[PDB]
């Protein structure tokens, strides 16, 4: 394990900057909105629950969608096709057995055809120039977790939770690198469960001081307070499972000592 | 595609035929891996998605270079640097004479550097066997065929049923471990090392149980001292025969005291203690390494 940990961490920091979406892209989209995008991401959380997809697969699909909508305009009626191809590609790259194309066609409710989805798959590949090995919040969270003492797994779930939350809203979240979001999610979860705080280990590793996390943490802390209200409820319903120690039942802290 | 002249077929390795071809304009000889798009049932296969995305990040003199991807409606063409042949065929033809020791050390030294480069870029190969190892006439050897390779930014979950080769499979995977790690690459590589040395596959098993018992018979049956945890592994049984650790001198006769020492480190039972590719490059065995060229 720890012969490459740091090489890996360093290199994921380099890749994540290559794989960053254009941040003010939703404004250049004449027919789609941050809010439609929230509808699509939430639906992806459900498709992933249903087919027992890994969480990584969801973060990947979200990254592809955002790099795609970054250079290509899409009418509202095709947004979901872009989403479905994205989910298919993320599955092939990350999953052991990806659900077949029929299955993906099936879960849009035969709203596109198996050949439309495949032509979309090709076109996503072309636009992303086959760059699919994208660093996600889930990746950085996984690296971060090696530095927690002792391991708390209510801490882990709750962090994963917050990191999935941030996928829903391009509204603030496209401003932050995945390593920064993973940072605030880790701190926020550590904090909420135990009252402890973004550890020195990780300050020295990431060169991120608690202070630098403060802007992202504030938005994240807002997202976490307002979660029970948000138009989209999929990630909460997911994170109620015993598999996740019902962390999304837990009580957000109302202040942060920040 | 217009610029390429198919010269002859050189076959397959996971999905789609491989041709030697020359660029009619620049004159470069390349290897074209050509994939049929079932554009009505599956799409781009996941072997291709992985090998292309992963191999596009890896640029190193010991990893096969992906030159270009030519991306038409009905066909995907992968264009690689040409390499004269694989190590498997070479060992077949060097058989009865053996491969000279010094080329063995050069090959292993170069493989370790390619591996080290993968692993520091969160890429696992997962399917290292000699047919995947390509050599040229100038004495170079390269990791190839990344069809099964995986990014490990998050740990990689093991296929309950492995379509992933037998003879070169690590014992943690045979005992039903649930994650891969870079240690599986090191294990294959060590088997391939003994294979070059002794001239036959180290552990040529016939099922997963035969594989383990061939490993156990040479290295000795593990317990909790050698491998903390073994006895609580999904596929472990208290009923396994207890064999003894055979002397490595008997396993790999032609090898000196340092070779034997490295070899045995690449084949530690405990994935946590198995030597990494970085650390192996520092090994005293590599002190006199040169770059001989094969009789090819
Ligand atoms: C039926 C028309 C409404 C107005 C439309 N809804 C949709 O497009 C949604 C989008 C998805 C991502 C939720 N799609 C569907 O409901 C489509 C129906 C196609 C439209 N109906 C027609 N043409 N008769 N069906 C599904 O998505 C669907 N079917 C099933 C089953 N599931 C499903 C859900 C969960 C699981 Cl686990 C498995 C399957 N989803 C919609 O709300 N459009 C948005 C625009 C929009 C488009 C895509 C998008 F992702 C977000 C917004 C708007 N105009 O405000």
């Amino acid at each position: 394990v720890p012969d490459y940990h740091e090489d890996i961490h360093t290199y994921l920091r380099e890749m994540e900057v290559k794989c960053k979406p254009k941040v003010g892209y939703m404004k250049k989209q004449p027919d789609i909105t941050n809010s439609m995008r929230a509808i699509l991401v939430d639906w992806l959380v459900e498709v992933g629950e249903e087919y027992k997809l890994q969480n990584e697969t969801l973060h990947l699909a979200v990254n592809y969608i955002d790099r795609f909508l970054s250079s290509m305009s899409v009418l509202r009626g095709k947004l979901q096709l872009v989403g479905t191809a994205a989910m298919l590609l993320a599955s092939k790259f990350e999953e052991i057995y990806p659900p077949e194309v029929a299955e993906f066609v099936y879960i849009t409710d035969d709203t596109y055809t198996k050949k439309q989805v495949l032509r979309m798959e090709h076109l996503v590949l072309k636009v992303l120039t086959f760059d699919l090995a994208a660093p996600t919040v889930n990746q950085f969270l996984t690296q971060y977790f090696l530095h927690q003492q002792p391991a708390n797994c209510k801490v882990e779930s709750l962090a994963m939770f917050l990191g999935e939350l941030s996928l829903i809203d391009a509204d603030p979240y496209l401003k932050y690198l995945p390593s920064v979001i993973a940072g605030a999610a880790f701190h926020l979860a550590l904090y909420t469960v135990t009252g402890q705080s973004w550890p020195e280990s990780l300050i020295r590793k990431t060169g991120y001081t608690l202070e630098s996390l403060k802007p992202c943490l504030m938005d994240l802390h807002q997202t976490y307070l307002k979660a029970p209200q948000h138009a989209q409820q999929s990630i909460r319903e997911k994170y109620k499972n015993s598999k996740y120690h019902g962390v999304s039942l837990l009580n957000p802290p109302e202040t942060l000592n920040l | 595609m217009e610029n390429f002249q198919k010269v002859e077929k050189i076959g397959e390795g996971t999905y789609g035929v491989v041709y030697k071809a020359r660029n009619k304009l620049t004159g470069e000889v390349v290897a074209l891996k050509k994939i049929r798009l079932d554009t009505e049932t599956e799409g781009v296969p996941s072997t291709a998605i992985r090998e292309i995305s992963l191999l596009k990040e890896l640029n190193h003199p010991n990893i096969v270079k992906l030159l270009d991807v030519i991306h038409t409606e009905n066909k995907l063409y992968l264009v690689f640097e040409f390499l004269h042949q694989d190590l498997k065929k070479f060992m077949d033809a060097s058989a009865l004479t053996g491969i000279p020791l010094p080329l063995i050390k050069s090959y292993l030294f170069q493989l370790l550097q390619g591996l080290a480069f993968c692993h520091s870029h969160r890429v696992l190969h997962r399917d290292l066997k000699p047919q995947n190892l390509l050599i040229n006439t100038e004495g170079a050897i390269k990791l190839a065929d990344f069809g099964l390779a995986r990014a490990f930014g998050v740990p990689v979950r093991t296929y309950t049923h492995e379509v992933v080769t037998l003879w070169y499979r690590a014992p943690e995977i045979l005992l039903g471990c649930k994650y891969y790690s870079t240690a599986v690459d090191i294990w294959s590589l060590g088997c391939i090392f003994a294979e070059m040395v002794t001239r036959r596959a180290l552990f040529p098993g016939d099922s997963e149980i035969d594989q383990l018992f061939r490993i156990f018979r040479t290295l000795g049956t593990p317990d909790e001292v050698v491998w903390p945890g073994v006895t609580s592994m999904p596929d472990y049984k208290p009923s396994f025969p207890k064999w003894a650790r055979q002397d490595f001198s008997k396993v790999v006769p032609p090898l000196d005291e340092d070779g034997r020492s490295l070899l045995s480190q690449m084949l530690h039972y405990d994935p946590n203690k198995r030597i990494s590719a970085k650390a192996a490059l520092a090994h005293p065995f590599f002190q006199d390494v040169t770059k001989p060229v094969p009789h090819l």
